[PDB]
């Protein structure tokens, strides 16, 4: 009853803080916005969200613009004991000098390893939360996360906001001792495929070749490291990552 | 009566006689509270309060027992503490919130039924407890002068005398003998003189006290709620403790 | 339809020494042709030896620093007054980039600082949260004409390791002149902070405009 | 209450290759008010489109047993939206044991009709009589309604209105009411195409039972 | 005196009783003063006692007698907090009513209101019955001068006459004679002042020791407008016997 | 033996009009340690002696810093006094962040008042047990006041709350004109704190572990010592 | 005493007795006896003796299938074993559904006891009266589950365990010839074992003992009336000689 | 002056007459029904020792866990009922992991004890002003165990009752009285990791009333360059088997 | 002071704003076999393609009962609101048939809708849910 007396007692309607979100967003009451396992995103109150951010986010300053992970040519494969996964450290000109090298792959765990190839900002943020969400997991069942069980949490996460705007491409590689190694690829649109060799990029069709040429499931290890730099260099600077059960290795050219 | 077994230990429930013996409660509370009156005169209204001496280390001029609602209405209560507050901060809402929709200050009868409402709201159901305060209100209006006096129960009436406190019989007699010594009318000085020689006379019981007074009134006032400044204050303790010896 | 957004224009640069950082911007507010302000900082120092600057859209560049200043004010508040690091900082300023992923801030964000180690630290973002460590960034409208003056003043392979405080204020002093000089919207002052151990120093200095 | 359910896929339907059926859409309504009750008259004539349907259609609603009304527009959301405000009526006319009042009716109408913001496409005419006297009023579909003395509606209003501003006058019998009744509609049947065959009447005087004839020129 | 439950709720007794009901019943005749509430020829009249046993209290300030709308008056039996209460519901029912319905609510229309709202307050656990006597007077455009009362049972019936209060049986028994004696439902007079001066008479002989202009409380409903009367209206009533 | 039949709740008054819950409230205080506030027309000061569970335990933190210009000390139950003080920091923030304006200690008192008073009222919520004192500078000046859980707040130049106080009480009150005008000069009104303080001892000595101090001034922001920085009051 | 009247009230000496009361609810149900095997899981549990005029093919079984690997059986108030069993089954499928593969035994014992302990903290709720005994395997695992979980929300893990009435006896025959160095080998002495200790406290024998038999890729077989009799014929020929000599 | 029943001690929002909570009492009095648990803090690592009551052979050796790992570099031990444990691990759990999703960085442990005191204060007012979550107070006690850049090695003990201590060496549950004498009387600050893990294998053997050995006694250790790591039965027997020859030379 | 609903718009939207169906496994997740809607409905689909006229008939009474409100409380005071609101509340509260949708009687006569019919009383319109319990467990928050 007292609740009721003070909502009917009389600045702060049009502040707008008699609502909790506001008050939370604005770090007025504490910092609970910083403490949400899942976060919680801006939607303009119009009837029209969708086609409003898809009208200003084709309009012109370039350093305002939501920055894209180029096509660069991506791959993957498991051939007896590991993933290779290949790619192009090609660089990009722009307004700016890198300390290293640009991070065109996202480090989920000691364990998982996962591919931008699309929207720069979406992957990192939601690789993040999916490394979070595997730790979450791995702690409460004290046993590693299955990589068919990551690869669907995120696929669940990117199909829920189907059609907003979302514009990421994932490929989830990782060795358990179950499964053994699993690659899958996992769409902005919801789109979940288990696969052995995966090719995406601007030029994809000749490094599928290259590999079809020379692939096999009795391979080594510096096979099928120089396989993938082979792949790489004729669809054209290799990063190489190699997924064993202890965790991802990384290879500068080597 | 006064003990009513079985049909005191919650709020909204009657008795086989059909009374509240929790709202009775809480006028017992209000008895034991200190003594607070009020007087109308001609053309306004006096408060006089008789304010216990505490420890030296309180700041003088931030420890005010008679409370202003608005600028034309003045308030005292007797009972608990935190009650009179609350109570104090609803008639602020109220009166601004008045004077903002209809652009003129709230006249005194409307301050009073909202008070009232809102007071008596609260003796409909088992999950709250009545007001253990009894206030004395007042002030001036485009049609004159109003002293009010609200109970626990929500029930509130207007009085040429107000009092309520522990010494509320002597007060009230005395009230009663000024209105008898003055059938036609009181002006604002002399009623400021009788509140204080009434406070004075209404402590009988070793325990040393002072003597807050408040003015509301067109002729000194000028229609606003003002305290006592040095000369007129001193004026009355003068005059009080002349009257009692 | 009510367009909610804005340009205000303005240009930032930030640059990484060994033991310091320099975040530096034109005080010139102007509208489309027209001048608002000749003097509108927009690098504030935002707690705990940290320079943010959020370039663009005025007001969300506010609203920006400002959230981000009082979740700063409660992270002090709930862990003992620890000291808030660079990297902490960029992950939250990313955070809050991303929470209006739908309603996007239309600004491009640089801040400035130390690492652990010691060294200057300068982390660039785009308006939806991603986010790099980067030795050199300008942003604005002047980018494409401060850049080319600094690859070609010094290396980044003058090596930039050995530079001082005084070398990179001259730098950036003699790039926003001739952005000044070739570009209408660059001028009327220019505002830098530099970051070092002992704290956070101002400068400014004026521009061709007055 | 009304469903919402399928607007998107017949949105998608009728964007890609599919046509949705038509909704009847109603024809002539006269209303005229004499000096001790009203008269409402429709045209009996109902055609889907450019092909009649029905030569005798009966488009006068009953809301009370002396409150009746003639609807134009979306058949439908006509007879839908007369039968609950009937319905609410004999409730109120139960609950104060009083016989109701075509103010109410209007009021309740009104502020229905309002509530969904004009997307209800019925456009009335209502006639009555209660313990006040004779009452006619006019009906828009946006929640607007208006007082007189005479009122026509349909596609044939123009020349029932060109005949009721020729041959009307304040005082009126019943038998001159009901001629000029049949009147404009008689006119809106020959001079449009909208309204044809018979004419549906019915008198509402104060004091007696309201009167209902079916194919009055016949 | 309730055995275990009843002391706090209104559920049935053993015996199939409401005990709150009657206790809140009980509680309505606290105040000591009488009502009574007769039917002219074009309108109605209520005449109340007034007691001030304090000094100090301002007579004007005391009132059992409401204006519910223009044509309604309300008189209630019982404490004053439930009386305001149930006034200012009154009020808004029928400004309600008003705006709803497009004409103005009759008097036996709000009374089965209140008695449908007395109905949820005897029934619902946690709400407690107004201990509250209600008699709404008016002059309806369909039934000439009306009186209903409502009591705390959810009960509702319309009067020719009515007298409720303490001595309620004396005023009743002494209505009832006059009604046999000149075998009329009302009063045959076509102005009201001689209408409120046959109350205050009849008033006087059922009561007893007579009162002056201070005792009394006057309100008259016609079919335009209801008011109360003043002291001098009071008195000079008083002077034509 | 009749009080014990009603003292059920908050909502319950005893026939002599008795709120006994709340009286058990305002007794739960005793059961802390002291702390002395005092304050002078440039500066204001609080004292406090922190209890710990045994030899290897840590001790109490009974000084919290609720803005750059204001903070309090708790005497009570620690649930409560952690809820009060998050609430004067949620609205501190909430006064800058809307207004960029610093809030009043006297608004600080208000707040608190309401937002106490409606646990003393209503059923399911039992009252505050918390006694707290607030130093502050404003505006105004320097402002001490003292919040009794029951919803009330005082306005004082220099009290102490919690077990055994009265002797703090009484040498504030001997040595009221002493310690009022000492402007200028903080560490005199720290030792006039310390020494009236230590009045209130019982078989116990002030150390470095057991006492903590805070100060706020015109110029100096509210700052507290703790440690090795109390060592020089000792 | 007068702390047993809710399930939020504290004893002075720290306990919950609505939780001990219902665990005596349990107490009364049919015994329900899982043991753990070197490569199987053996549930027995005690029916009571069919009457006459009872329909012997629709009754619902002691051992419920919650997945294609995990089964539960009970003990204590047969309805609420059904809505028990329902969210179980539910939440297996939602898991499924939602990360692509099935329960471990872990976690539906988890999942279960956290219903139970969710319907203990309300005051207008009543617990399950139900003590659950969860088996199987992990998917793609080789390593036998069992689980009891409590009314209270309390689970754990054992190697052989009876739940119900008269479980005393059965759980001290279990102690004395069940060695967790030695578990049994195949799945007959398992079955055997079973058997001889639900023979404790079973008064008639084949026609009052219902087995599952649990093996990893998701083997789960219900013995027959048959089987049973031909396991109880032979322990009690066993028996018989041995007493004979 | 005759002699009634006083019943302020059944409900947690009731003040008895000296103003006291009787429920928080009476929920430590549960606490004090559970397995002994024994945190110390040292220079080199904070260990961490529990035992186990197995009620009947036939229970599994490793089923019971009193010891959970909170994060890499957090530590818990519990003493109490373990349905309201089981809450508050997930809720420690994911502070934890979502302070490092929103700040790259590792939590405090004084941060995360603060954390679970807030929870524990839920049978309440929170403490931002959030409603009311539980109807009775937990009946759990636990340790904590961390390591943090800022302070080093912390061992906190959280309550009930929503207020925390940063203890030395600190025992909880039903041995509790005879485990902190002993830890009082033999502790200082110069002690190394293996005196540490002796003294609680030392004390626990003494306030067990079963002989101790590697199946009813579990030890657990955090140090800053390995994090939370529980020891196996072989470690633990080894230990045991050191500290018997020990006593038994001296 | 309002006549056609304003602000029905969502301003932010998550994973998890549905509290009532979440998964267990992942509780940062909603639970699609228990939500019972389709299996391919997504939440963003929900933000936008609505009929105009949904919103304002979805929340219409509550509007003008708020409009009630503000106008008692400007001409009678707080307590009026107060009373109402608080009346309404408990007849809420009070009442809980898990095998009805229909409202009391008691909830109609405080409405003011005894002898009023709309769209709604006429048309008051599985595998998982929708049983007893479920309702058990939203009502007691459990």
């Amino acid at each position: 009853m007292q609740a009721i007396a003070d909502s009917f007692s009389v600045l702060v309607k049009e502040l707008q803080y008699d609502n909790e979100q506001n008050l939370e967003s604005d770090f007025v009451t504490g910092a609970s916005q910083f403490q949400r396992l899942a976060p919680s995103l801006t939607v303009p109150p119009i009837a029209s969200p969708q086609q409003f951010l898809r009208a200003h986010t084709d309009d012109r300053n370039p350093d305002c613009k939501i920055k894209i992970a180029h096509g660069t040519t991506t791959l993957a494969f498991r051939f007896q004991g590991g993933i290779i996964v290949a790619v192009d450290s090609r660089a990009t000109a722009g307004n700016w000098v890198a300390s290293q090298t640009v991070k065109k792959v996202i480090e989920i765990n000691p364990f998982l390893l996962g591919t931008m190839a699309g929207g720069a900002a979406d992957c990192q943020f939601w690789e993040t939360w999916l490394g979070s969400q595997c730790r979450l997991h791995e702690l409460r069942e004290k046993e590693r996360i299955s990589v068919a069980a990551a690869s669907k949490i995120l696929s669940n996460l990117v199909y829920q906001y189907k059609g907003a705007g979302l514009s990421m491409g994932t490929m989830i590689c990782g060795y358990t001792r179950k499964e053994g190694p699993t690659i899958y690829y996992v769409d902005s649109d919801g789109t979940r495929l288990k696969g052995d060799i995966f090719c995406v990029g601007s030029g994809q069709t000749f490094a599928y070749g290259v590999l079809d040429s020379n692939y096999k499931w009795d391979l080594s290890v510096e096979d099928a490291l120089y396989l993938g730099k082979r792949s790489i260099l004729a669809a054209a600077s290799v990063n190489l990552y190699h997924v064993t059960e202890d965790g991802w290795i990384y290879h500068g050219n080597h | 009566t006064s003990i009513g077994t079985g049909y005191d230990l919650s709020n909204s429930v009657f008795s086989p006689d059909g009374r509240n013996f929790q709202v009775e409660y809480a006028v017992k509370a209000v008895e034991n509270g200190t003594t607070s009156i009020g007087i109308k005169c001609n053309d306004g209204v006096v408060f006089a309060v008789e304010k216990l001496i505490t420890s030296k280390l309180l700041v003088p001029q931030k420890n005010v027992k008679i409370q202003v609602v608005d600028r034309h209405i003045g308030c005292v209560y007797s009972g608990l503490i935190p009650d009179g507050r609350h109570l104090v901060n609803r008639g602020r809402e109220e009166a601004a919130s008045f004077k903002k929709l209809y652009k003129t200050p709230i006249p005194i009868p409307a301050f009073a039924d909202r008070l009232g409402q809102y007071v008596q709201a609260h003796t409909l159901y088992n999950s709250v407890r009545p007001f253990g305060v009894s206030t004395i209100f007042g002030g001036v209006d485009k049609n004159g002068a109003h002293l009010y006096m609200l109970e626990p129960s929500g029930s509130y009436w207007g009085y040429k005398g107000a009092a309520t406190g522990k010494g509320r019989q002597s007060a009230k007699a005395e009230l009663e003998k000024l209105v008898d010594h003055h059938p036609e009318g009181l002006s604002a000085r002399e009623a400021v003189k009788q509140a204080a020689k009434i406070i004075y006379l209404a402590h009988e019981d070793e325990k040393d006290f002072e003597l807050e007074i408040s003015w509301c009134s067109l002729s000194e006032t000028n229609g606003l709620h003002k305290f006592v400044k040095g000369d007129l204050l001193q004026e009355a303790i003068d005059f009080a403790q002349k009257e009692i010896n | 339809q009510f367009n909610p957004y804005g340009d205000n224009g303005g240009t930032i640069l930030g640059i990484a020494g060994e033991d310091f950082a320099v975040l530096a911007g034109d005080t010139r507010n102007i509208t489309d042709y027209s001048i608002n302000s000749r003097y509108e900082p927009k690098v504030f120092d935002c707690g705990d030896n940290i320079v943010m600057s959020a370039n663009g859209f005025a007001a969300d560049g506010d609203a920006l620093v400002k959230r981000f200043k009082n979740s700063v004010k409660w992270y002090h508040f709930d862990h003992n007054d620890k000291k808030l690091s660079i990297n902490s900082a960029a992950r939250n300023i990313q955070h809050l980039l991303y929470g209006k992923r739908f309603f996007p801030y239309y600004v491009h964000t640089i801040i400035a600082g130390l690492d652990e180690d010691g060294k200057g630290a300068v982390y660039s973002f785009d308006p939806v949260g991603s986010y790099e460590r980067e030795q050199c960034r300008a942003g604005g409208a002047a980018a494409s004409l401060i850049m080319p003056f600094l690859d070609n003043q010094v290396n980044f392979k003058k090596p930039l390791k050995y530079l001082s405080v005084e070398e990179v204020i001259k730098l950036v002093r003699d790039s926003f002149t001739s952005a000044t000089e070739r570009h209408i919207q660059v001028g009327d002052g220019l505002e830098i902070l530099i970051v070092t151990k002992d704290g956070v120093r101002k400068e400014f200095y004026e521009l061709k405009r007055d | 209450g009304l469903s919402f359910d399928n607007y998107q896929r017949n949105n998608f339907l009728a964007e890609n290759s599919h046509t949705q059926p038509k909704a009847t859409s109603t024809t002539t309504i006269v209303g005229v008010k004499f000096n001790n009750g009203v008269v409402i008259a429709a045209d009996t004539r109902s055609t889907q489109g450019p092909i009649v349907a029905d030569k005798n259609c009966a488009k006068l609603h009953r809301i009370s047993p002396k409150i009746w009304c003639a609807g134009a527009g979306t058949a439908a959301d006509t007879e839908a939206v007369t039968q609950l405000i009937g319905s609410n009526i004999e409730l109120h006319s139960l609950y104060t044991s009083r016989e109701p009042r075509v103010v109410s009716a209007l009021q309740m109408l009104k502020q229905h009709l309002f509530k969904y913001q004009g997307h209800i496409g019925a456009y009335l005419i209502v006639a009555g009589v209660d313990p006040t006297g004779s009452h006619l009023f006019s009906i828009h579909a946006h929640g607007s309604t208006d007082v007189g003395y005479y009122l026509s509606l349909g596609s044939g209003s123009l020349a029932a209105m060109a005949v009721l501003e020729s041959h009307w006058k304040q005082d009126l019998t019943k038998e001159e009411a009901i001629k000029l009744a049949s009147d404009a509609i008689q006119a809106g049947i020959w001079n449009d195409l909208g309204s044809g065959s018979n004419v549906d009447v019915c008198v509402m005087e104060i004091g007696k039972d309201a009167e209902y004839l079916r194919n009055y020129t016949p | 005196s309730a055995a275990g439950y009843d002391r706090h709720i209104t559920i049935f007794s053993p015996e199939g009783r409401l005990y709150q009901v009657e206790y809140a019943f009980k509680a309505t005749n606290q105040t000591n003063i009488n009502s009574l509430a007769v039917r002219g020829k074009d309108c109605t009249v209520v005449i109340s006692q007034k007691k001030v046993p304090d000094k100090l209290l301002d007579p004007t300030t005391v009132s059992y007698i409401f204006c519910i709308s223009r044509t309604i008056g309300m008189v209630v039996n019982g404490p004053i907090p439930d009386a305001r209460n149930a006034a200012l519901r009154a009020k808004a029912e029928a400004a309600e009513f008003r705006y709803k319905y497009g004409y103005d609510m009759p008097c036996d229309v709000l009374a089965k209101r209140m008695a449908n709202l007395s109905q949820i307050y005897t029934q619902r656990a946690y709400m407690r019955p107004l201990g509250v006597i209600l008699t709404f007077v008016s002059v309806d455009e369909e039934l000439g001068p009306s009186i209903y009362k409502t009591d705390p049972a959810g009960y509702y019936v319309g009067y020719k006459a009515t007298a409720t209060g303490p001595k309620q049986q004396e005023i009743t028994t002494n209505l009832e004679n006059h009604f046999k004696k000149s075998k009329i439902d009302h009063i045959n007079e076509e102005s009201w002042e001689k209408v409120v001066e046959f109350a205050i008479t009849h008033m006087i002989d059922a009561l007893g020791t007579e009162f002056s202009k201070n005792d009394l409380e006057v309100g008259v409903a016609t079919k335009d407008k209801f008011f109360t009367l003043s002291a001098e209206n009071i008195e000079e009533r008083l002077v034509a016997i | 033996m009749f009080r014990n039949n009603y003292d059920g709740d908050t909502v319950t008054f005893s026939p002599t009009g008795r709120l006994f819950q709340v009286e058990y409230a305002l007794e739960a205080i005793k059961q802390g340690s002291v702390t002395v506030g005092l304050r002078s027309n440039t500066h204001a000061v609080l004292v406090a002696l922190k209890r710990n569970a045994d030899e290897l335990s840590s001790y109490q933190k009974k000084i919290i810093k609720c803005d750059e210009h204001m903070g309090l000390s708790l005497a009570g139950l620690a649930p409560d006094a952690r809820v009060l003080s998050n609430y004067l920091r949620q609205q501190c923030n909430y006064s800058s962040l809307v207004f960029n304006r610093k809030l009043a200690v006297e608004r600080a008192g208000h707040l608190l008042c309401d937002k106490a008073q409606k646990n003393t009222q209503s059923y399911g919520g039992r009252p505050y047990g918390v006694g707290l004192l607030i130093i502050g500078y404003d505006k105004s000046g320097a402002h001490l006041l003292e919040f009794q859980p029951s919803g009330n707040v005082t306005e004082l130049y220099g009290t102490a709350i919690g077990a055994r106080s009265q002797g703090a009480k009484t040498y504030l009150e001997r040595t009221l004109d002493t310690f009022i005008k000492i402007d200028g000069n903080p560490d005199e009104l720290i030792k006039a704190g310390v020494e009236a303080i230590s009045q209130s001892l019982r078989d116990e000595s002030l150390t470095v572990d057991n006492l903590s101090i805070a100060i706020v001034g015109k110029d100096t922001p509210f700052t507290i010592y703790d440690g090795e920085a109390v060592a020089k009051y000792i | 005493s007068g702390y047993d009247r809710a399930l939020s009230i504290f004893s002075p000496d720290g306990h919950i007795f609505q939780v001990e009361y219902a665990l005596e609810a349990v107490k009364r149900g049919t015994c329900a006896v899982g043991v753990k095997g070197k490569n199987c899981v053996v549930l027995g549990c005690e029916r009571r003796s069919t009457l006459k005029l009872q329909d012997t093919r629709i009754t619902p079984s002691k051992v419920s299938k919650i997945d294609s690997h995990v089964v539960l059986s009970f003990s204590g108030l047969n309805a609420d074993s059904r809505i028990l069993i329902e969210k179980a089954r539910v939440e297996a499928q939602s898991h499924r559904l939602t990360l692509e593969d099935p329960v471990t035994v872990e976690y539906l014992t988890r999942y279960v006891a956290g219903v139970q302990q969710r319907y203990t903290q309300s005051g207008g709720v009543r617990p399950f009266g139900v003590s659950t005994l969860i088996a199987g395997f992990d998917p793609r695992d080789d390593e036998p589950k069992l689980y009891q979980t409590e009314p209270s929300g309390i689970y754990s893990s054992w190697s052989a365990q009876t739940i119900g009435r008269n479980s005393k006896t059965v759980r001290e025959f279990l102690e004395k010839n069940y060695d967790r160095k030695e578990p049994p080998a195949t799945v007959e002495e398992c079955v055997k074992l079973t058997v001889r200790s639900l023979l404790e406290v079973v008064q008639t024998g084949a026609k009052n003992i219902e087995i599952t038999v649990v093996k990893p890729d998701s083997d789960i077989v219900a013995l027959s009336s048959e089987e049973i009799n031909q396991y109880v014929t032979q322990i009690e020929q066993e028996k018989q000689e041995q007493q004979e000599q | 002056m005759f002699l009634t029943r006083s019943e302020y001690d059944r409900g947690v929002s009731t003040f008895s007459p000296e103003g006291r909570l009787f429920q928080v009492e009476y929920s430590l009095e549960a606490i004090k029904l559970g397995s002994t648990a024994i945190g110390i803090a040292t220079k080199e690592g904070v260990v961490l020792g529990v035992e186990k009551r197995a009620t009947s052979p036939l229970l599994e050796s490793d089923s019971i866990e009193k010891i959970v790992e909170i994060d890499r570099h957090i530590g818990c031990a519990m003493s109490g009922l373990t349905a309201d444990a089981r809450s508050m691990i997930e809720h420690a759990r994911t502070a934890a992991v979502t302070h490092n999703l929103y700040y790259d960085e590792d939590i405090n442990v004084e941060s995360l004890t603060q954390s679970v005191c807030d929870l524990a204060l839920r049978f309440g007012e929170g403490a931002s002003g959030e409603e009311r979550l539980m109807s009775r107070p937990f009946g759990v006690a636990l340790l904590i165990a961390g390591h943090d850049a800022d302070d080093g090695y912390q061992l906190f003990h959280a309550e009930p009752s929503g207020t925390f201590y940063r203890y030395n060496a600190k025992a909880i549950g039903s041995g509790s009285e005879g485990a902190q004498a002993e830890l009082l009387n033999e502790w200082h600050s110069s002690l190394t990791l293996k005196e540490a893990e002796l003294l609680v294998l030392k004390i626990l053997k003494q306030v067990m009333e079963e002989k101790l050995d590697e199946n009813n006694a579990q030890l657990s250790c955090i140090t800053k360059q390995d994090g939370f790591k529980i020891y196996d039965n072989e470690k633990t027997a080894e230990l045991i088997k050191e500290l018997k020859e020990k006593e038994a030379a001296e | 002071m309002n006549i056609v609903p304003q602000d029905t718009f969502k301003s932010q939207v998550s994973t998890d704003q549905d509290k009532s169906v979440l998964s267990s496994a992942v509780p940062s997740l909603p639970d699609t076999l228990r939500q019972q809607e389709g299996g391919a409905v997504p939440l963003s689909t929900q933000l936008n393609d609505r009929h105009p006229l949904e919103s304002t008939l979805k929340n219409w009474e509550t509007t003008q009962r708020q409009r009630q409100m503000e106008q008692y409380r400007q001409i009678f005071g707080i307590a009026e609101p107060m009373k109402r609101t608080m009346e309404m509340e408990i007849v809420n509260r009070t009442d809980f048939n898990p095998l009805s949708t229909n409202g009391s009687i008691h909830r109609d006569i405080l409405l003011n809708k005894e002898c009023s019919i709309d769209w709604e009383d006429v048309y008051p319109g599985t595998m998982v849910g929708d049983d007893v319990h479920s309702k058990i467990e939203k009502q007691l928050g459990i």
